[PDB]
């Protein structure tokens, strides 16, 4: 369970405007899924709690330019204004310097522990925005990839049960 | 690391609450003729973020005059705030309202004004609260106000009507 | 925090009267070393300025 | 509350063009916790800083500010901006200052390229008075009552040079946050967007 | 037994305007792939995953949608895009979309009519085929009838459609009416006219049998 | 450069069998699963088969399940699609496509030109070739009528194709189990009938070639 | 013999295209001392590693392997490959694994650009059995008798981005060598080129 | 050994010092020998050092049996270029003796 | 039957000198408590009372000589320990039936 | 993984003769199966070794 | 070395059960009786994570 998993990926283009959301992702709801062998652990357990750690990666060619922003927001942005996302734990992808960021959050949620079959609401929504639009040269690739990683920490379980089947 | 984290690079922290006290005080001169090195720095790896900002010559910024200190959350929120208000057209009817942090809920039904602005600053909240109410108009009117926990049988919110609840079922609730 | 090893961009060689200054640089690759194979091929004093 | 107040957040984002002229005035910043010009379209919502959200609850404030400027260049663009601070009121007309006559006032220099993507900058508190009012509630302009301790201006210190094949202009974000802040006299004021 | 629908079957668009087409599902589907097919050519790599792109494609194309709903979106129409666009799901039983014809829009053009009496050698074959060509016309949709001796007959009519021309952006329609010999010789005047949103009154072309 | 070449196929009477072959090049073949996909004449598509990297696993949709066979020899980088007990609903265009991998799903990349399977049982038929001539203005419209050929490929070429720019080829409709198309050439009055106008009808399946000069009446 | 066995040598060289697609499988490596696909034309001779030349004399082997990957980019290309190892036999069909379902198995990430031109990588010995046979002599496929402890796959982790004026695609060599090797049971087998 | 790839170019070269000849020794393994890898990315230079290896007592110039050290160089990863970049690049080589010993003065060289 | 045993389980034998099986369900919840819902009538998502169902399977058939009663009743006792509760109220609990 | 699992069951009758095999079972092949949550552990692992205990 | 699930060579532990002394019954007694079996691993060790199971 402690290991990393590729989760979600999307390419990032020029035509995205300011704060055009490139990535609206969910941590939990995606992990639980048929495609992994970590699936095994949860699918037999009702209750789990855990910490999360995230990797985010891109590869801007240094002739490109722009910047991205990774915010880990429990619940949702809701009506919380865009501007302030830096309040949350976060890092800033910057074509210039860092090509990578690492964020680490422990558990935050309103109940005792998360429950998969009937999630109240997604624990960690992972938002990503266009922080400074991508401006390109001529002939440069006008796109660039984006990838995401995750792993649990201090994962604890409870409540074995077949009813998942 | 029992938790298995491997790494070469330093692991650190970010955004530690209450780094400093609101009132200005001394809990010398500040910085000059030594080096203004922190001026230029990179904003990503929180290490360099956690450096102290320094730009120009400074002087220790004197002292607050008054002790009453307004930037501690409590001393602020001590002052109450409006919540909700309504009327009655009738005798012997009951009105109920929920107390709900829903930001989606929009007043007149929902948290108005300051409180609305308030509770969206932070994810979690817990603990007691202080309800006050205030009355107006005709006198020698009687009332009973009971508090109902979440989820137990309760008549509709935002409604002026007579209840079906056993007076017992009411009063025993406190 | 153990830093990874730093590539050496700048290093200088030299011999006799000669000099180089190189930006591609790296360490030199030896194998073995000077040797004396005790059964001697030709036992005259080895040639040198003195010799010639 | 020190937390929200101490963390840099977005404020305003201005373009910077290759066609820009030396000694020009690119953008002008009234310096308050209360300034945010940024906005978004769909969904309909308007930027507001962390900081701007707190002091808009208070009648008064004083303390340093921190403008962290972050530029997103290539390596191969090059140029210098400038920061020139001008104490005064908020309504004083600075539009008539040359490049020279600006530099006289306190200033800072910055280079676009580098391994340094951020300039921390700290405006020491300069005032006649121990505080500043939040005026915006009281509508018309009352003499002497001031919010911004002065404007801040960004000149174009050099032109912007760059090879032919790369993007022609560089945006820069303006972060904002404070330290040694103190405030009091609470109130409720929705702060509508300062525009321009 | 899990099927897709693509809301527009046929859509025409002019250069310089925004374009939208939508593949919809009979259930929830995580991802949908798009394919592009041009005349006489095997369909090709187009847009895979959801909004990701193929290499060769120009960058003015986009897509979005989620769950059961997904949409392909073209920023600014240009002429080189005319094709059919197929969608797909990999969910369970592999399935394709019904296709959406993308078409260039232009100013209208009235038909150029040519009607040919049958070939003599066809008559000596004991039958006749009355043939009428509508060439270089726009829009494509048109209604035609065969008039014979003042009456109208709908039987024995065959109609062919080309693809939009590469240059003038028009259509050319085939209409053939094949009788037997005597039924041909049962008449005199053979007439094809067509109802076209351009020309109010029909465009009539006719000829006499007892002639020639 | 990826090169996919489909081979074999044609008209086959119901109950007959056939096997098809796709030739691959320009990529290591064993490393990519392969597949066949059908194209019905309606410009509607359907997925008939896949085989995995090695012999491995084979996947079939329900409809053709058990009636078709897919196989691989990676030694030649060539496929085999084995069909049997075909019926008429099977007539379509078939393609071979290399199946590759994306984040969560499978996706097709390169498609060959594909060959044509036709399930039906009339005889190979040549088309009848008739001229089209008028009984008026500065420009002349003519044609040739190709009628009654079952095997679908034909070829209309005007005066050895020099006039193709004004030649609108009209697709073939089927009736009476024999196919009917039309091809028209547009000419100014100065050329016709001052010069020779003759369409070249080429029906490769019956290897029949008919030249009909169009002269006015 | 430890000498020949411990020194990295060439194995296989695959191209990597700008036109490559995310999540694609670029190349697949059966993991043995016995794999070399490389070859030359004139003069007529066929690549063989150091290592491949030794174990092809032995019936059995076990120990770690070292795949050192060396990429030859510009500075101005950028991208990430991936290495995903898949224990099993040699004949197990991996062609049907997505990008996701691969990463579950042990993996490594790598960046093209940098001052780092080489990734050392070490496949820890994973087997049911203390050894592996050299099968290639015995011709047909006998169940259970295995050589490669599993395939190794190289995905395309990102697309390959680069300015317009430079080479469009990047080759990468695959070195090969071992450590803590042990072998026994000598024999003479000429190993003909594994192709594909 | 020295080159100067302009960093927009790319490729790599391999320098092997092989006594005798490659003979039928397969190409692939040259790294066994002492060697370095010219890489457009990082190193523009290499330095190799060998002591004496040969089958007889010492080399003889007038009548060399066979060349002691053949110096081979190969195209390790082909040069791929942009457009307008110089499609060529130079290569140079240096040498010096060490512990040079001599014997047998004689005019017969003339 | 199989997929049940995966979850925690206990076995018991009918015959013996042992007429009683003590059994203790350790507290398992997402939440520190459980509501008493029954007052609030309709079914509101997420608000739960029983931390889970308990099931009694028939692990073997029931064998017995011919001359004795053919079937065996079993009582289910109930009680708690380390209990804690709060937030009083008055609710007449009508009989749960089924 | 360490926990018990019901595996296989069959009734036993009179008509069985001497050494009539009532039960021919396999430990492993039955455990690995969709019906359990212990299934999870193996299905993601190639190689396993272990001791067995039976009731 | 250790068992392998996707391609088991041969089953490790076959569990056999036989009729050791036949069941003789009275009259009216149930002529049948149930039989059940349980298992658990011990010192379970694993190796070789991999998606290929899917």
């Amino acid at each position: 369970g402690e290991k990393f998993f590729l989760i979600h990926s999307a390419r990032w283009l020029t035509t995205h405007a300011l704060f055009h959301e490139v990535a609206k992702l969910d941590v939990v709801k995606l992990l639980y899924n048929e495609q992994f062998a970590v699936q095994g652990l949860l699918r037999y357990h009702t209750y789990a709690r855990f910490g999360i750690e995230i990797q985010v990666q891109i590869n801007p060619t240094p002739f490109q330019q722009g910047g991205l922003i990774c915010a880990m927001v429990p619940g949702d942005q809701s009506y919380g204004s865009i501007a302030s996302l830096t309040v949350y734990p976060h890092g800033l992808l910057n074509c210039n310097i860092n090509n990578v960021v690492r964020i680490k959050v422990p558990f935050i949620y309103t109940r005792g522990a998360y429950h998969f079959k009937d999630p109240q609401y997604p624990v960690w929504e992972l938002t990503i925005r266009v922080w400074s639009e991508l401006n390109i040269g001529t002939g440069t690739s006008a796109y660039t990839s984006l990838n995401v990683l995750a792993r649990f920490t201090d994962l604890e379980l409870h409540g074995l049960t077949p009813l998942s089947t | 690391d029992d938790s298995g984290g491997f790494s070469t690079t330093v692991s650190t922290e970010q955004n530690v609450p209450d780094p400093q006290v609101g009132i200005t005080t001394m809990r010398m001169d500040v910085s000059g003729v030594q080096a203004p090195v922190g001026a230029i720095t990179t904003i990503e790896d929180p290490v360099l973020a956690k450096k102290v900002p320094e730009t120009f010559p400074e002087l220790k910024p004197g002292e607050s005059r008054h002790t009453s200190d307004h930037m501690s959350i409590y001393k602020f929120m001590g002052r109450s705030h409006f919540l909700c208000t309504f009327t009655f057209n009738s005798n012997n009817k009951e009105y109920t309202f929920p107390i709900t942090l829903s930001s989606t809920s929009n007043p007149p039904h929902g948290l108005p004004s300051t409180l609305r602005w308030f509770f969206n600053l932070f994810q979690l909240y817990r603990g007691p609260l202080d309800l006050t109410i205030i009355i107006t108009g005709a006198t020698d009117v009687d009332g009973m106000a009971w508090f109902t926990p979440v989820g137990l049988a309760v008549d509709t919110p935002w409604v002026e009507k007579e209840s079906a609840l056993q007076i017992d079922y009411k009063t025993a609730l406190g | 925090e153990q830093m990874i090893q730093s590539v050496d961009r700048t290093a200088v060689t030299g011999a006799s009267y000669f000099t180089s200054v190189d930006q591609s640089s790296v360490h030199t690759a030896e194998v073995g070393s000077h040797q004396i194979e005790p059964l001697k091929t030709s036992v005259d004093k080895p040639g040198s300025k003195k010799t010639q | 509350f020190t937390t929200w107040t101490s963390i840099p957040t977005l404020a305003a984002q201005f373009p910077f063009n290759a066609s820009d002229s030396v000694g020009q005035q690119i953008k002008v910043i009234p310096v308050d916790p209360y300034f945010f010009q940024m906005t978004n379209t769909n969904p309909d919502q308007k930027c507001i800083t962390a900081l701007a959200s707190i002091c808009q609850m208070f009648c008064f404030w004083r303390g340093d500010l921190v403008f962290d400027f972050q530029v997103f260049p290539t390596k191969y663009h090059s140029g210098r901006l400038l920061f020139c601070f001008v104490p005064g009121n908020e309504l004083i007309d600075v539009t008539g200052i040359t490049l020279k006559q600006a530099t006289t006032a306190p200033c800072a220099v910055m280079d676009i390229a580098g391994v340094q993507s951020t300039l921390r900058f700290r405006v020491p508190w300069i005032s006649d008075t121990p505080y500043r009012v939040n005026r915006y509630t009281k509508e018309a302009h009352q003499k002497g009552e001031y919010t911004a301790i002065g404007k801040l201006i960004v000149y174009c210190y050099n032109r912007l040079t760059s090879p032919s094949n790369v993007a022609h202009h560089v945006r820069v974000n303006v972060y904002l946050s404070a330290i040694n802040l103190e405030c009091f006299a609470p109130l409720y004021h929705a702060m509508d967007v300062t525009t321009q | 037994d899990i099927v897709l629908t693509q809301s527009p079957a046929i859509m025409s668009a002019s250069p310089g305007e925004k374009v939208t087409m939508t593949c919809s599902a009979s259930s929830s589907v995580s991802y949908i792939h798009w394919y592009q097919q041009k005349s006489g050519t095997s369909p090709k790599r187009w847009i895979y995953d959801t909004s990701r792109l193929a290499f060769g494609v120009p960058g003015r194309f986009s897509g979005s949608g989620s769950g059961t709903s997904y949409s392909l979106t073209i920023s600014s129409m240009e002429a080189e895009d005319a094709a059919t666009y197929y969608c797909q799901q990999w969910s369970s039983n592999y399935t394709f979309g019904g296709g959406t014809n993308l078409e260039i829009k232009r100013a209208d053009a009235a038909p150029t009519v040519s009607i040919f009496p049958p070939s003599s050698e066809q008559l000596t074959s004991g039958g006749a085929s009355v043939v009428c060509f509508l060439n270089n016309f726009y829009p494509k949709d048109i209604n035609v009838k065969w008039k014979i001796d003042g009456s109208e007959r709908q039987n024995g009519v065959l109609n062919s459609w080309t693809d939009q021309d590469s240059k003038d952006s028009t259509y050319s329609m085939s209409s053939t009416l094949t009788l037997t010999k005597d039924e041909y010789e049962r008449h005199n005047s053979y007439t094809c006219e067509a109802t076209h949103k351009t020309s109010t009154s029909p465009i009539v072309k006719s000829f006499n049998r007892n002639e020639c | 450069e990826v090169k996919l070449v489909e081979s074999g196929g044609g008209s086959v009477k119901p109950g007959g069998s056939l096997k098809l072959s796709c030739a691959a090049s320009g990529f290591s073949f064993s490393t990519y699963g392969m597949s066949w996909v059908r194209q019905t004449p309606e410009k509607r598509l359907e997925w008939v088969a896949t085989i995995s990297g090695g012999g491995g696993y084979t996947y079939y949709p329900d409809s053709v399940k058990g009636r078709f066979t897919i196989s691989r020899d990676n030694a030649r980088n060539i496929l085999y699609l084995q069909m049997s007990s075909l019926r008429s609903g099977d007539t379509a265009m078939y393609y071979c496509a290399r199946r590759v991998t994306t984040v969560a799903e499978y996706y097709f990349d390169y498609w060959g030109q594909g060959t044509t399977l036709t399930v039906s049982s009339p005889k190979t038929t040549p088309p009848s070739v008739y001229p089209l001539a008028p009984a008026a203005a500065s420009m002349v419209t003519l044609g040739c009528l190709v009628k009654g050929y079952f095997p679908e490929p034909v070829t209309v070429t005007w005066n050895s194709g020099s006039l193709s720019s004004g030649v609108h080829t009209f697709p073939a409709v089927l009736q009476s189990d024999l196919y009917t198309l039309s091809s028209s050439v547009t000419v100014p009055s100065s050329t016709w009938p001052s010069e020779t106008v003759t369409c070249n009808v080429a029906h490769p399946a019956s290897s029949t070639k008919v030249d009909k000069k169009i002269v006015p009446r």
